[PDB]
């Protein structure tokens, strides 16, 4: 699904911004 | 998970913090 | 450091693209 | 790590795959 | 609405480019 | 607003210019 | 001036996400 | 046509990263 | 074109490579 | 402006909020 | 050179916007 | 090329247009 693919791109960007130094996993 | 919660309705940065480490 | 901050933004985007369904951690 | 390796010289997508899960 | 949220992200980048030194006001 | 104008039909550069200061 | 130009692009995306419904003013 | 417009933006970024030194042709 | 090929179903890196110079 | 404030040293989310409407 | 690599990412997005239906050829 | 022209000085919309097909 391209819609999920594009959504996830923006999600990663948001997580990078908010998660600060702690970071994040992206899994789906 | 994050796709079901946040690709189907807008999650704020506050809400997204829940997916951080 | 803003330079690292901007670099990391692009790194996350690249990792999202290449890591496919397996995903990734961003930690620094 | 990734910043030292890839913010100081260009890492290709192939090289970046090494940082995947 | 997520479609609009993603659209907005691209709109702000486009305004950044188009508006140059004028800048812009973004409101949904 | 901009979302109504530009998220259902593509806005041209001129249309986008509308929202500049 | 290119470095500032690139930084600005990231700033507007961050403001988009931080400011949400309120929007923001980008005045360079 | 907006959905395709947003998709295209992501496509060109992906091509940038995939194609590296060779560059790419974006012909819509 | 690429938009028709790639904007509904996800194109793999391999598929995208076809559009490189 | 924001570019002067935020393009050398990282601005926190709190700092960025100052530029919201 | 990473600065150029990041610059290029923004250049391709700008070309996407500026060139519209004409498209573009990207080469470094 | 574009990197030489536009990565040390900001390219205007007209300068960027140079690289369109
Ligand atoms: O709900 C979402 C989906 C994608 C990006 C984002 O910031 C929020
Ligand atoms: O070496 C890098 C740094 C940032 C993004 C990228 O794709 C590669
Ligand atoms: O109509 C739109 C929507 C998003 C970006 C853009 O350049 C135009
Ligand atoms: O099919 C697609 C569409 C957009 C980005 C991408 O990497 C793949
Ligand atoms: O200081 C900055 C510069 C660019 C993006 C950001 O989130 C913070
Ligand atoms: O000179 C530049 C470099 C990158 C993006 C842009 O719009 C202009
Ligand atoms: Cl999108
Ligand atoms: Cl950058
Ligand atoms: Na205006
Ligand atoms: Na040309
Ligand atoms: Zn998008
Ligand atoms: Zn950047």
């Amino acid at each position: 699904f391209v819609n999920q693919h594009l959504c996830g791109s923006h999600l990663v960007e948001a997580l990078y911004l908010v998660c600060g130094e702690r970071g994040f996993f992206y899994t789906p | 998970g994050i796709v079901e919660q946040c690709c189907t309705s807008i999650c704020s940065l506050y809400q997204l913090e829940n997916y951080c480490n």
